[PDB]
């Protein structure tokens, strides 16, 4: 079955789910099982979710709420939103060759060290997350960057709140 | 065989009618002075000695503002990658520019600017440090 | 033949060059007409003229410089006009396919280009007029960094 | 008395003055009124001269 | 309330999701992240091959484009172009300089209400596709349309 | 077919379309372009725009609007009203001899510089769309006059609309 | 298939002229401001240069509203310079106006000595490590 924290960092079987409930027939459980585990449905269930997938050349980009997905002022990542991290593992399953860049972004609020500070810690916190599902060593770089380069304005309530994410770069070669 | 002559205009309202030919009275009112003034003080110098241009400073734009000067001052030097300075203190009465152009370099919106702002405010560049600096007079 | 020839000084000049010829003259030249057809190759360092006519058909070079005050200029397919540092007071400009033109017009310039040709001025003129046809084109090709460049006014402006 | 530029080429230039009298400058001659030439520049319609005058297009 | 506006003049949110999806079905690519936006041309559906010319059809999504743009309320919009590589460094930042130019001025023409239109044209200096084969027909020559939605 | 902007410089083959949609009678179709290609329905369209043409002796002369022909204040030309263009090119076409005189004129309102200088690019750029269709250099020549002699009263509206204009005049020998 | 003529277009022969005038007045404005500008030459502006030595490049934060002479010592205490004072004090004394975020303590003085004017003067000497801050007689 599956465990529900992180599933003791193994791959969790599914498939073999789909084609037990239907052969208990077994082309629909396979056209069920090639239709869940294609990308779309995983870039309509990111989308179900709170997190944003953008592409535009090569280059490919997930955004990521850091209000649903750590605990509050913390390097601590939050536990009940596990669907969402389990697809983005599935998704980054897709791209065995590619450099990872994660970056971390803060609002305005507080004193330079501090937002410093807390950008790096969750930036790492998310590498270390990315690295102990498989992924090499060499192929992730985390950076933290304070309140250096916004998308969205500081002077107003709901900008200030899509201000604060983190962002996932990477290449395809 | 019809008989018809060329311009055949969309109709005219007579308030803009009074607002022409009020408009060409002063504007040959204006022509007069400004002759009178070019003849009695001629000019020698060019702030193209002030503002030379550079490389990016040939990136293009068309305008239409109506505010104080140092938010367009910024958003200029912002565009064309420079840093911006401001000396001296800003008085208290705000200094207000009009500009209303289309499709002319930066180099010449700055000269425009530099123009208009009068015995205020003046705009310097500095292309070997990549600095657009606005000071202010020391009046007041 | 290959051809070099140092010091004209003549009030009129008629030149036609048929084979592949390598010509290059010097002095101060009054041409009048200048016709093209093969693979020559052709310059002159000064020439104080009146008015000019060049018609360019198959593979041609050809390199001026010099005072024209009227100018005139064909090209048909796969010829090079190098009329860069030949200043000219008016000019008009036609070229066809796959050819390339350097103009540096002063008080009036007139061009067309029609299908995959090229036509570049290095000059800003008082007046200017450009049309282009199927995929030929004409461009700035100036510095942008020089000390002191002129933009636009409101009579050149013309937006390809 | 003063002088302009009627056509450069990379190497020599030719100029006028402003008596209508033609001249010929090489990279180094010497022309009266501004002195010893040192540059000549083709991609720029400009002349340095010795007494530290620039000599450019007309207008 | 009667006398008051209830809402900014001549916008819907329908007729703003109505056509982002039409335009991105089109092949125009708009992308929004937080409040920037970007808008993906082509080059192949604008101009000539390489030649600063539009042809009489495109004008038509150039219109559709204004009126997109006529939502929002902005103060500088950005227009930049880029191109591939064909003969010299020189020839094509004019080239992209002049598309960035005609199409900023017809677009000024139509009324969109900004303060600035900045244009610059890049060139080839900036790919976003290593695979370089196509000439104007590659991804990589395109012109970029890029504002920020103000308040 | 037709292309919109000037046809790539080409003359257009337009009987071949009457005589296609008549043939798919080509009598009819050879009587209706017998009678659109002569010089009367000619004249007549450029009566139905706002084009007028004087004929007295051996002189003729064109009359053109820059209202609408040209964009305001500038020597860039309006390309909406390219028929009228393209048909002051077919009339043209038929005196293959004269040489021409094209002059234009602008109104009393400001400097006299200015005045000149707009005069003469837009005579200019008429020239070069005259050139440009096939007319040889030899027989084209442009001049802008100011103010220097209007034909109505600068002082009423209407006839300071009616005295900004192009005047193309043209010979026999 | 479609051009479409500018929104806001003068079709309209009142709009025209009026457009005309509108445009000819706007000339005759850049022209008085170009015979009515005073400029300086960039060679003998007489304002201080920046001294580029390393430790004025330090970033600071400064909120000021007095005398120049405490800001003064206080910009070079914090650049391990010295500090010395030649003239006489007047009456009234000399007061300037910072209030910056973060900017670099060269600029600062160079704002010092923009707003000083032509009472006081700001030297530096970065071989023997010193500034100067000197008055008008």
């Amino acid at each position: 079955c599956f465990h529900p924290p992180y599933n003791n960092f193994q791959p969790d079987r599914r498939a073999v789910k789909r084609v037990g409930v239907d052969t208990g027939g077994g082309t629909v459980g396979l056209v069920a099982s090639i239709y869940r585990d294609s990308k779309r449905k995983i870039i309509r269930d990111l989308q179900k979710q709170d997190i944003q997938y953008v592409e535009y050349g090569d280059t490919r980009t997930l955004i990521i709420p850091t209000d649903k997905y750590f605990m509050f002022s913390s390097p601590r990542l939050n536990e009940i939103c596990y669907p969402g991290l389990n697809n983005v593992i599935r998704l980054l399953n897709f791209y065995p060759q590619s450099t990872i860049y994660v970056a971390g972004f803060t609002d305005n609020v507080g004193s330079r060290s501090h937002k410093r500070k807390l950008s790096q810690a969750q930036a790492e916190t998310m590498m270390t997350f990315l690295w102990a599902n498989g992924i090499a060593a060499k192929r992730l770089k985390a950076e933290g960057y304070g309140d250096k380069n916004a998308i969205s304005d500081n002077a107003i309530i709901h900008g200030s709140a899509q201000n604060r994410r983190i962002e996932i770069q990477w290449f395809t070669s | 065989m019809k008989f018809k002559k060329p311009p055949i205009n969309n109709p005219s309202d007579d308030a803009t009618i009074k607002l022409a030919e009020a408009a060409v009275s002063v504007s040959d009112s204006m022509l007069e002075m400004a002759k009178v003034e070019k003849v009695i003080t001629p000019p020698s110098k060019d702030n193209t000695l002030t503002i030379p241009n550079a490389y990016n400073l040939q990136a293009r734009a068309s305008v239409d503002w109506s505010g104080p000067i140092e938010e367009l001052t910024a958003r200029i030097a912002k565009a064309a990658h420079f840093r911006f300075r401001v000396l001296g203190k800003s008085p208290s009465v705000p200094v207000l520019i009009s500009i209303s152009t289309k499709d002319e370099s930066l180099a010449e919106i700055l000269r425009d600017i530099d123009y208009q702002a009068g015995k205020k405010a003046s705009i310097h560049v500095y292309p070997n440090s990549q600095v657009v600096e606005l000071r202010y007079a020391k009046i007041y | 033949g290959v051809t070099q020839i140092n010091g004209v000084s003549s009030r009129n000049l008629q030149i036609v060059l048929k084979g592949d010829p390598k010509v290059l003259i010097s002095g101060f030249v009054n041409l009048r007409q200048l016709d093209m057809y093969g693979k020559g190759t052709l310059s002159l360092y000064w020439i104080k003229s009146d008015t000019l006519t060049i018609r360019a058909k198959k593979a041609a070079k050809i390199q001026l410089a010099g005072i024209v005050n009227r100018l005139d200029v064909e090209l048909w397919d796969f010829a090079q006009f190098k009329g860069k540092y030949l200043r000219a007071q008016r000019s008009f400009v036609k070229t066809h396919d796959k050819s390339v033109a350097e103009i540096s017009a002063v008080n009036h310039q007139s061009s067309l280009a029609t299908d995959a040709s090229d036509i570049y001025y290095y000059n800003l003129s008082k007046t200017r007029a450009d049309f282009m046809a199927f995929n030929g084109s004409v461009l700035d090709m100036r510095e942008w960094g020089q000390s002191d460049l002129k933009d636009f006014d409101r009579y050149n402006k013309q937006f390809p | 008395i003063i002088y302009y530029i009627q056509a450069v080429i990379p190497g020599r230039a030719w100029l006028i003055g402003s008596n209508g009298s033609t001249l010929t400058v090489r990279e180094g001659s010497k022309i009266p009124g501004y002195g010893m030439v040192k540059l000549i520049d083709s991609l720029q319609g400009r002349i340095l001269t010795s007494s530290g005058q620039v000599i450019k297009f007309s207008q | 309330v009667p006398k008051l506006p209830c809402r900014v003049d001549g916008a819907c949110d329908a007729t703003i999701i109505k056509m982002m999806t039409d335009l991105n079905k089109k092949g125009i690519k708009v992308a929004s992240v937080g409040q920037n936006y970007l808008i993906s041309i082509p080059a192949s559906a604008l101009f000539a091959d390489q030649s600063p010319r539009l042809n009489w059809a495109s004008y038509s999504l150039l219109n559709e484009i204004a009126a997109f743009l006529k939502q929002f309320r902005k103060i500088a919009i950005t227009v930049t172009s880029y191109s591939s590589k064909y003969v010299s460094v020189k020839r094509e930042r004019a080239l992209t300089l002049a598309r960035s130019r005609v199409v900023s001025e017809y677009l000024w023409s139509q009324g969109v209400d900004s303060r600035i239109i900045f244009t610059q044209g890049l060139g080839s200096d900036k790919p976003i596709t290593s695979y370089t084969l196509g000439g104007d027909r590659s991804p990589n020559a395109r012109v970029e349309i890029t504002f920020r939605r103000a308040v």
